[PDB]
């Protein structure tokens, strides 16, 4: 019944898929062993869309855990929820790639995609019905940007009528974590343009910048900004695991808001966002949410949407609530605001709601944008991308595992592509 | 430096699954400069009639593409319509017969024939090469172990292919050898509507390459051959299983380049050829240095009169482009 | 006299739910699925005490299925009727019709004909569906196609939610909209019409509820669909049967579209205080605002009205009533059919949900009208249409499922053909 297999590649992809099944595992009320604990029967109504039974009443999840380095997985299965993984499924090498996208792609992947396209062929075999795939890396170094990258093709090419979704977080010129950056996000984004038919921009400059100001945390380490980024990954999959009022899959969002092939790179966001605090000062119905949603400082995307115009959006609701006050508000969103979206289309908002929201809240929602002010991110790493390129710099070691050098310029040739398609609809 | 796309019409004789049904005749004629349909005339550069055999519309059409591809500058030929507007027919033809054959063998031995009547030092080096796209995967046909190809981009971003088939011919024979072998291993199914149903477009890529030993100066001539597949409606041609998952793929390409060629219309900013791969290969023709002639066929049977009038309009807008020639 | 139903899409078996709850209180069956004449045109006689709907829930999509199966009413409906898919649509017209229609049709066309070959009075086909996603616009749109050319004689009577000039829960809903209607207009005998703020209105400004959801829209809805058929069902003074529909409301073979009204809709406490006659309601029903789609029928001109009322009302007001309504100037009726009212009874009142926000009412009326009001709503969403087909916005989700850009135009002129077709046929 529309099983979706969970995919993970680079360092990020491995925490944030990690914090994915856990945030996941406390609404489904799974224990970490594995057995179930919860309270409601819906639960386990649609538990087989992510995990597999299992004897003893254990369900064990449908993930595959790929990092080229070891050390990834021993923090990932030493963690509160690592035991209920499937050992076998822990694929991994022995010797890292060092930001470098040639080894993940050429030498050091080509020797572990066969270990690999054997695991997932098992899992897809053993439910009814897979619906898609979703996978989280990072564009910048070369693990999850190339051993994502690499196996994106070869699903495409074993999968092409599937749903092919991905959680990418792009780089950002203030917050430079890699020196090699912009080479690495302009190598993946080729095959990010072309093979998946969705795609989530996500930006960890905002994801610093939307702490500040309405969680008000001091002393904010990685795993409090996974905590954000999991509970997206889960609004998106709602409908399908629990009931609802009016359902949308991964396809029924993915129709409404890929209005072209190439243009799929959607903008996340996620609300209510409160201090502790502060809770007691605000309220939990919908207009706040509403504002709260489409305001330009609670996005976990670094772009400014009022420097340009919407093309679509879909904001996916959870909980119990009235459906006029939902659907009056986003009347006012648009009208009031109908410079900042394309007149071209008669409607540029898509409305989903369920029954069985998270616990710990009653009312919430998640955002997902696709917008020409996307386009402010890329030429920035293509500036990055062509000043370091125009002198050959950083590329001797790209060329010793074979690597030509158009195909950075066939890349470069991609990159000035994206951003025009973005501004010919702007 | 700029010259426009040379649009031109061409209608058949009904077949016999037609003429049994009884449709009636509407293609009229008015000159070569327009055809009416339904009191609409369509205005195009050269309207071949269901009596224009195979040899009158070569010396017509793809005549003059010959010396231009030649002289320096490249050439694009591609057909575009429905179901049984009769595509092969027009390009391909019967490759055996002398007087039934299409564009193709005819192409090819102009080449050979005027390699003849010029000198002795403009030493020639043809190439040939082709490959079909089946579930958006470009499968060559000389070589089937290899199923998938890539496209790159040369030093002036001009896309083409890599690692396909490279057949370097010194004489016209083994060309006709070649495209034969290609039509022996070419997919066919068949359908209510058509027989030989050609669910593929059918690229076949000749790198013509010159150079002279007097003068010293080198040039080549890109010259395409691609024949598109027709738009089969469900109800009418009745595909299913594997034949509607073929069917979703040609419908790709001529969606694809409706989209390229009407942003062409207008003049949009982008002009999104990178929306699918076929329009990828396409670059050069609609707005390269390639002499490009597109051929629209529509059949006379009033089954399908509005597919007639989708591919009527879609002429009309191909005559408003310009390629940077 | 029978009448077989059909639920699809998530619009279709949401109300389906909600409609059928309300079908079994009226005739004393337990939602456990036990307790002469009455029910045998919904239900059936299986054995000894106990019954089954005639009617089925298909929906490609098995979240809703699925919660009908735990849902409370379990017990009263058949396990195999609960037709379920393996994939979703996806507000995709081609999705559900070619690729993952193909795969399920045959369940649902030999289906119905062995329950209509058990049944011998059956009058006709009612579908609740709604264009305004994907599963109720192709899959809906392929199961009449194939049923007509099996039956052809019997009736059908759609019942879409269209949405409206500026609300939405779609974006792609013009496509889905244009595509499915272009096989609407020659198969479809009759197609009455809802949207989705007008329902919204009717609960704010009479009823008071600032914070409904779905479920309460599905209740008064219930009303409409229950009192058309509330003369099949009871005994009346002037009987009405399903096949009224078609001949006293289309005057034309292709303008097969007429919209829908309900009175009087008023809360508890509001119920005592305001006096409930034939008068006050008439007036009501023909007031615009009151309709349930976001069209004014002043620009327009009404074709002909079918007025059917319930409960304890002798036929003497109801012919006053009209009379007044004649008299009306504010109002205009076309000159092609001046005598445009047809006026029903029924013993049986209107029944009341325990715990539904709908008041208990000693009569009712639920107003059928054909009119051109609806041809400025065609060419509303053919002008938006024309915006993003310009751009050519969401064409190659269509295409990628194996349609073309072929009959996009064949649904463009076919609107273009309807536009005109209200224009000159209202002079
Ligand atoms: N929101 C979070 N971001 C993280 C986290 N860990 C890393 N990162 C960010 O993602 C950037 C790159 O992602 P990774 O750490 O996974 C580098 P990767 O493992 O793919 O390659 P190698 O470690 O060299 O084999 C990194 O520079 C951080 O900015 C995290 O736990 N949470
Ligand atoms: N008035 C009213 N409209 C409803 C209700 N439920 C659904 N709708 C409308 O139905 C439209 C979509 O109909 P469907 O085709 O059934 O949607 P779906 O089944 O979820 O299609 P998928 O997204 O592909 O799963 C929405 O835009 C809603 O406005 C309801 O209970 N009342
Ligand atoms: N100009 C013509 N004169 C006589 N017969 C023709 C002509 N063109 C096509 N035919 C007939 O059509 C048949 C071949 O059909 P063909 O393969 O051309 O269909 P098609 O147009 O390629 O279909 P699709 O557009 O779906 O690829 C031949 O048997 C031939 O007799």
């Amino acid at each position: 019944m529309r099983e979706i297999v969970h995919i993970q590649a680079g360092q990020c992809g491995n925490q944030i898929g990690a914090k994915f099944w856990e945030v996941i595992s406390d609404e489904h009320g799974i224990d970490p062993t594995g057995s179930y604990h919860g309270d409601s029967d819906l639960q386990l109504e649609r538990i087989n869309v992510y995990y597999n039974e299992a004897a003893g009443n254990k369900y064990v999840p449908r993930a595959i855990l790929v990092d080229l380095e070891p050390g990834t997985m021993d923090s990932v299965r030493s963690g509160p929820f690592g035991q209920i993984f499937r050992p076998d499924n822990f694929v991994f090498g022995q010797s890292g790639a060092g930001n470098n996208w040639a080894k993940g792609h050429y030498t050091e992947g080509a020797e572990l995609v066969d270990s690999v396209l054997d695991v997932v062929r098992k899992e897809s075999e053993s439910c009814d019905c897979l619906q898609g795939f979703q996978l989280t890396h990072s564009l910048g170094g070369g693990t999850g940007s190339g051993m994502g990258t690499l196996l994106i093709s070869k699903i495409r090419e074993e999968y092409p009528d599937r749903i092919m979704n991905t959680f990418s977080v792009m780089p950002s010129p203030k917050v430079s974590d890699t020196v090699v950056e912009p080479y690495n996000a302009t190598l993946s984004v080729h095959q990010l343009v072309e093979n998946t038919d969705e795609t989530y921009s996500i930006d960890n400059e905002a994801l610093y910048d939307i702490c500040f100001r309405t969680l008000k945390l001091t002393t904010p380490t990685y795993g409090d900004l996974n905590h954000l980024v999991s509970a997206t990954m889960s609004g998106v999959t709602t409908c399908l695991r629990f009931p609802g009022q009016l359902n949308a899959d991964l396809r029924k969002l993915a129709v409404n808001m890929v209005p072209f092939p190439r243009l799929h790179f959607f903008m996340p966001g996620f609300a209510p966002l409160t201090s502790r605090g502060s809770q007691q000062y605000r309220a939990l119905t919908v207009p706040e949410l509403t504002q709260q949603m489409f305001d330009s400082k609670n996005m976990m995307a670094a772009c400014d949407p009022r420097h340009g115009r919407y093309l679509t959006v879909a904001a996916i609701f959870r909980g119990r609530m009235s459906m006029k006050e939902v659907d009056e508000q986003m009347l006012n969103v648009q009208n009031k605001n109908s410079s900042y979206f394309v007149e071209w289309i008669p409607n540029n908002v898509k409305t989903a709601v369920c029954d069985i929201p998270p616990r710990g809240l009653k009312m919430s929602a998640t955002f997902i944008g696709n917008s020409t002010a996307i386009q402010e991110l890329f030429k920035r790493i293509s500036e990055q991308f062509t000043a370091m390129f125009r002198r050959k710099a950083f590329l001797h070691w790209y060329t010793g595992e074979g690597m030509d050098e158009m195909e950075f310029t066939e890349a470069e040739s991609n990159m000035n592509d994206l951003v025009s398609e973005y501004q010919q609809y702007q | 430096a700029e010259c426009n796309i040379k649009v031109m019409c061409r209608f058949r004789p009904l077949n016999e699954s037609e003429v049994n049904r009884g449709d009636k005749y509407i293609a009229k004629f008015q000159g070569e400069d327009t055809v009416v349909i339904a009191s609409k005339p369509y205005a195009f550069d050269r309207v071949f009639q269901s009596s224009t055999s195979q040899e009158q519309v070569y010396n017509d059409c793809a005549k003059k593409i010959v010396k231009d591809v030649l002289e320096g500058y490249n050439g694009t030929i591609f057909a575009y319509g429905q179901t049984s507007s009769g595509k092969t027919h027009t390009m391909e033809g019967k490759l055996h017969d002398p007087e039934g054959m299409g564009i193709i063998p005819r192409i090819v031995q102009d080449i050979f024939n005027y390699i003849y009547s010029m000198d002795e030092n403009l030493e020639f080096h043809i190439k040939v090469s082709y490959f079909e796209i089946y579930l958006d995967k470009i499968r060559d046909l000389l070589d089937v172990s290899k199923t998938n190809l890539s496209v790159h981009e040369d030093k002036n971003r001009v896309p083409y292919v890599k690692g396909c088939t490279e057949r370097f011919v010194c004489s016209p024979d083994e060309v006709m050898d070649t495209i034969d072998e290609g039509k022996s291993n070419r997919h066919v199914a068949v359908t209510n509507m058509n027989e030989h149903s050609s669910r593929s477009h059918s690229i076949f890529l000749i790198n013509v390459k010159q150079e002279n030993t007097q003068t010293e100066q080198k040039l080549s001539g890109k010259l395409y051959l691609v024949d598109l597949a027709g738009s089969a409606k469900v109800s009418k041609t009745g595909a299913e299983g594997a034949v509607l998952d073929e069917a979703k793929n040609i419908n790709k390409s001529l969606s694809a380049l409706g989209n390229v060629i009407s942003a062409l219309a207008e003049g949009s900013t982008y002009v999104p050829y990178r929306d699918s791969k076929m329009t990828r290969i396409l670059q050069d023709s609609l707005g390269g240095n390639c002499r490009t002639t597109i051929v629209i066929c529509c059949s006379p049977s009033s089954y399908n009169e509005s597919e007639t009038k989708s591919t009527l309009l879609f002429g009309q807008r191909a005559k408003t482009i310009k390629n940077t020639v | 006299r029978e009448c077989i139903s059909v639920h699809v899409g998530q619009a279709g078996v949401q109300m389906g739910n909600a409609c059928w709850e309300l079908y079994c209180l009226e005739h004393g069956i337990q939602p456990d699925g036990q307790m002469d004449d009455s029910f045998t045109t919904f239900f059936c006689e299986t054995g000894a005490g106990k019954h089954v709907p005639r009617a089925v829930f298909v929906d490609l999509e098995p979240t809703v299925i699925d919660e009908i199966r735990n849902g409370p009413y379990r017990q009263l409906f058949h396990p195999e009727q609960l037709i379920t898919g393996k994939e979703d649509a996806a507000n995709n017209y081609a999705r559900g019709h070619y690729t993952i229609g193909k795969e399920i049709i045959d369940p649902v066309l030999d289906r119905i004909r062995k329950l209509s070959d058990q049944c011998t009075g059956l009058q006709g086909f009612l579908v609740f569906h709604s264009f305004g996603g994907g599963t109720g616009s192709g899959f809906t749109s392929l199961l009449m196609e194939r049923l007509s050319v099996d039956y052809g004689k019997k009736s059908k009577l759609e019942f879409s939610i269209y949405p409206a000039p500026q609300v939405s829960t779609a974006v792609v809903e013009p496509y889905n909209s244009i595509l499915t209607t272009h096989t609407t207009l020659e198969h479809s005998d009759c197609a009455f019409m809802v949207d989705n703020e007008a329902i919204y209105d009717i609960c704010r400004r009479n009823l008071d509820i600032e914070r409904p959801t779905y479920t309460n829209l599905n209740r008064l809805i219930s009303q409409i669909v229950s009192s058309i058929t509330a003369s099949l069902r009871f005994d009346g003074a002037l009987n009405v049967d399903l096949t009224e529909f078609q001949t006293n409301l289309v005057p034309y073979p292709r303008i097969h579209f007429p919209l829908a009204t309900y009175a009087p809709v008023i809360s508890a406490e509001k119920a005592y205080h305001e006096q409930l006659s034939v008068a006050e309601i008439t007036n009501a029903c023909f007031e615009p605002a009151n309709q349930m789609v976001k069209c004014d029928p002043r620009h327009g001109k009404y074709m002909a009205c079918c007025l059917l009322y319930r409960g304890d009302v002798v036929p003497k007001d109801v012919n006053a009533a009209i009379a007044a309504i004649k008299t009306k100037r504010s109002i205009q009726f076309v000159d092609w059919c001046p005598t445009g009212f047809k006026v029903g009874i029924n013993y049986q009142p209107p029944t009341v949900v325990p715990g539904g926000d709908l008041a208990k009412v000693q009569r009712a009326v639920c107003m059928l009208s054909n009119t051109t009001a609806i041809a400025e709503a065609w060419a509303r969403l053919d002008h938006k249409f024309d915006l993003m087909y310009a751009k050519r916005a969401f064409v190659h989700w269509y295409v990628g499922e194996g349609m073309e850009e072929g009959e996009f135009s064949e649904a463009r002129e076919d609107m273009a053909a309807l536009e005109k077709d209200y224009e000159e046929v209202g002079i």
